[PDB]
DNA sequence: GGGCTGTGTTTGTATCAAGTTACCTGAATGGTAGGTGGGGAAGTCCAAATATTCCTAGTAAGACAATTGCATTCAAGGCCTGGCTGGTGAAACCTGTTTCCTGGGAAG
């Protein structure tokens, strides 16, 4: 009847630890580039397996920022993620300076 | 034009452990990219193992260390005695 | 071509199911604009180094390899497209 | 005139991999000079112990999953499986994968 | 007279991170990597700039460790760093499978 | 030449020293037991790395730029001894 | 920028606890040289401004 | 024997922008190896954008880009426009 | 006690790949001659490792004091879930154009 929170959301962790679909879908990521790519040099084409080449290194790049997420909201005792977490994750690799 | 590939030397390594077994087009890729990117590592730290002792050859020594680098554990155990059997077998013919 | 607001092309569940992936129980609202902000950072080096091999050969398309080369820069390598 | 048969010198060490390609993609990637005619030979090997060693596991997973191909779902999970395997492609991300099916055993239902 | 808690250790903090000395002393880290190397190859020599390459990068990574040790027990709203912190520290860089 | 209980030989201060330089204020006890073991796994994966390039060489020598090159390989670079 | 920190600290020299200090000052530097360690040179004075004493 | 540096060659910087000013032995071999190193990886990269377009030449276009890659943001504009100025007085003398 | 979502089993066809080949050229091999690189054996000198003591500094320890860390309770906020609406994303279709794409070619 009423699920209790915690049980839809353990339902899609399962799920989507065992797919290996798109997340990010195309056009609206495509579209992304076409903001970056304007300054460095206006008028540029994209072959479409380089933007793929993007939708599936931008997707290893966050879930591997959130699976390294996670391991700091499960160190203060918590179950939830807080964006004081990304930016102490990203300070530990040395992902940004 | 001709793009050069390891396709071919995967049916012949996949039918010798799984002979009834098919492989996607898709994945065929990932084992062709596979191999590109192991060999210029092997290659590409045996390259700089021969500045690093100052000669200008690429023996069969310096692979056997370009492994001993990159492979960890287990695998840098096997790939090299899967080595050096296809080299003893290659020299004692010719 | 301009065409902006699209970092908040990024939707507020498409962040919820890459969330998913990496096993996350539950998330705050502010992961959304911090999500963004690590998203665009990390393809201002990458589109910054590939556009660089694409300019150099004198492309104008920056092709499959392009990408894979750039991403072979930061160290990080992306099989399955070639290179 | 004709001339004696030609063996080739994949099928004179034991090997699948090719001798004569790999030799050539020592001398024309400026790796270096001089290339020995045994060093072609031993990289073709580790080439074919490290090909067999991904499709030896990604065999296993499509089998358990009970598939014919291998689809690059098993490749993902045949590396992060094994220990050593992902010890060398720590940092590399598989095309069309996802991840391992991990909960950190704390988000358990209550 | 009588200093309270955390008065000499933040008298430390700023001494230690003036100084460019050898915290850990020559001898009992030489004698440490005479353990490692037995292992590997027996009779081995080293010279003592290539000992000093290693007190200088062995201090490199316990430092480099500490530092993003204490971000994560500030985090986890203390000030006490433990062996939960630094365990959870090498899981999110990636230096320990 | 065997000489043990030099895990042992990272005392009790040097590790404090260490952790000082860190800018940490209180410790446990329980890390003494912890940095020497993440200890050894940094010198468990250099020296392994190190002895293969002067074994390659036929050296009986592990010189300086041996492990500078070791931590080449890695992505720790040091400077100051060559290479 | 090493000849402003030895000049800063009153020394003739440049040892290489500047080259330390010249280094992970500039930001732009910084990101270079952002894996690599630089011989004798300790870390930055550094305090989370949390660890201040009461 | 001989053994080639850049040490001499700091001197004649060092004594460009700070001309009372010494630097010590330990700190000049990390000025010497910040050069091979970063030698290296400009070359090492001019290296690879040879095979990437299939030509045996190193040309001084081949170093733009591979300084545009391992410099970010502000030292990309300055050590570009700070070579260019080396060229064309280079290139107007002989 | 009931329910929901995930899961499984069976069929058909489209698609993807497996198959075999035709050629044709690219490349892969065979036989050789040449030089060069490297490998090997040596030696004086070189750098590190050890045996020692000596002294000293900080390491180790025992005691004490106070803060912090922990565990609980309190209070509510924030987030998860779901009933709903619609705007766009994507898949299928059509193309002209643009760019490449080596490749060859002319001309200064
Ligand atoms: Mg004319």
């Amino acid at each position: 009847h009423r699920y209790r929170p915690g049980t839809v959301a353990l339902r899609e962790i399962r799920r989507y630890q065992k797919s290996t679909e798109l997340l990010i879908r195309k056009l609206p990521f495509q579209r992304l580039v076409r903001e970056i790519a304007q300054d460095f040099k206006t008028d540029l084409r994209f072959q479409s397996a380089a933007i793929g080449a993007l939708q599936e290194a931008s997707e290893a790049y966050l879930v591997g920022l959130f699976e390294d997420t996670n391991l700091c909201a499960i160190h203060a005792k918590r179950v939830t993620i807080m964006p004081k977490d990304i930016q102490l994750a990203r300070r530990i690799r040395g992902e940004r300076a | 034009s001709r793009k050069e590939s390891y396709s071919v030397y995967v049916y012949k390594v996949l039918k010798q452990v799984h002979p009834d077994t098919g492989i996607s087009s898709k994945a065929m890729g990932i084992m062709n990219s596979f191999v590109n990117d192991i060999f210029e590592r092997i290659a590409g730290e045996a390259s700089r193992l021969a500045h690093y002792n100052k000669r200008s050859t690429i023996t069969s020594r310096e692979i056997q260390t370009a492994v001993r680098l990159l492979l960890p554990g287990e695998l840098a155990k096997h790939a090299v005695s899967e080595g050096t059997k296809a080299v003893t077998k290659y020299t004692s013919s010719k | 071509k301009v065409l902006r607001d699209n970092i908040q092309g990024i939707t507020k569940p498409a962040i919820r199911r890459l969330a998913r992936r990496g096993g996350v129980k539950r998330i705050s609202g502010l992961i959304y604009e911090e999500t963004r902000g690590v998203l665009k950072v990390f393809l201002e080096n990458v589109i910054r180094d590939a556009v660089t091999y694409t300019e150099h050969a004198k492309r104008k398309t920056v092709t499959a390899m392009d990408v894979v080369y750039a991403l072979k820069r930061q160290g990080r390598t992306l099989y399955g497209f070639g290179g | 005139k004709a001339r004696a048969k030609a063996k080739t010198r994949s099928s004179r060490a034991g090997l699948q991999f090719p001798v004569g390609r790999v030799h050539r993609l020592l001398r024309k990637g400026n790796y270096a000079e001089r290339v020995g005619a045994g060093a072609p030979v031993y990289l073709a090997a580790v080439l074919e112990y490290l090909t067999a060693e991904i499709l030896e596991l990604a065999g296993n997973a499509a089998r358990d999953n009970k598939k014919t191909r291998i689809i690059p779902r098993h490749l993902q999970l045949a590396i992060r499986n094994d220990e050593e395997l992902n010890k060398l492609l720590g940092k590399v991300t598989i095309a069309q994968g996802g991840v391992l099916p991990n909960i950190q055993a704390v988000l358990l239902p209550k």
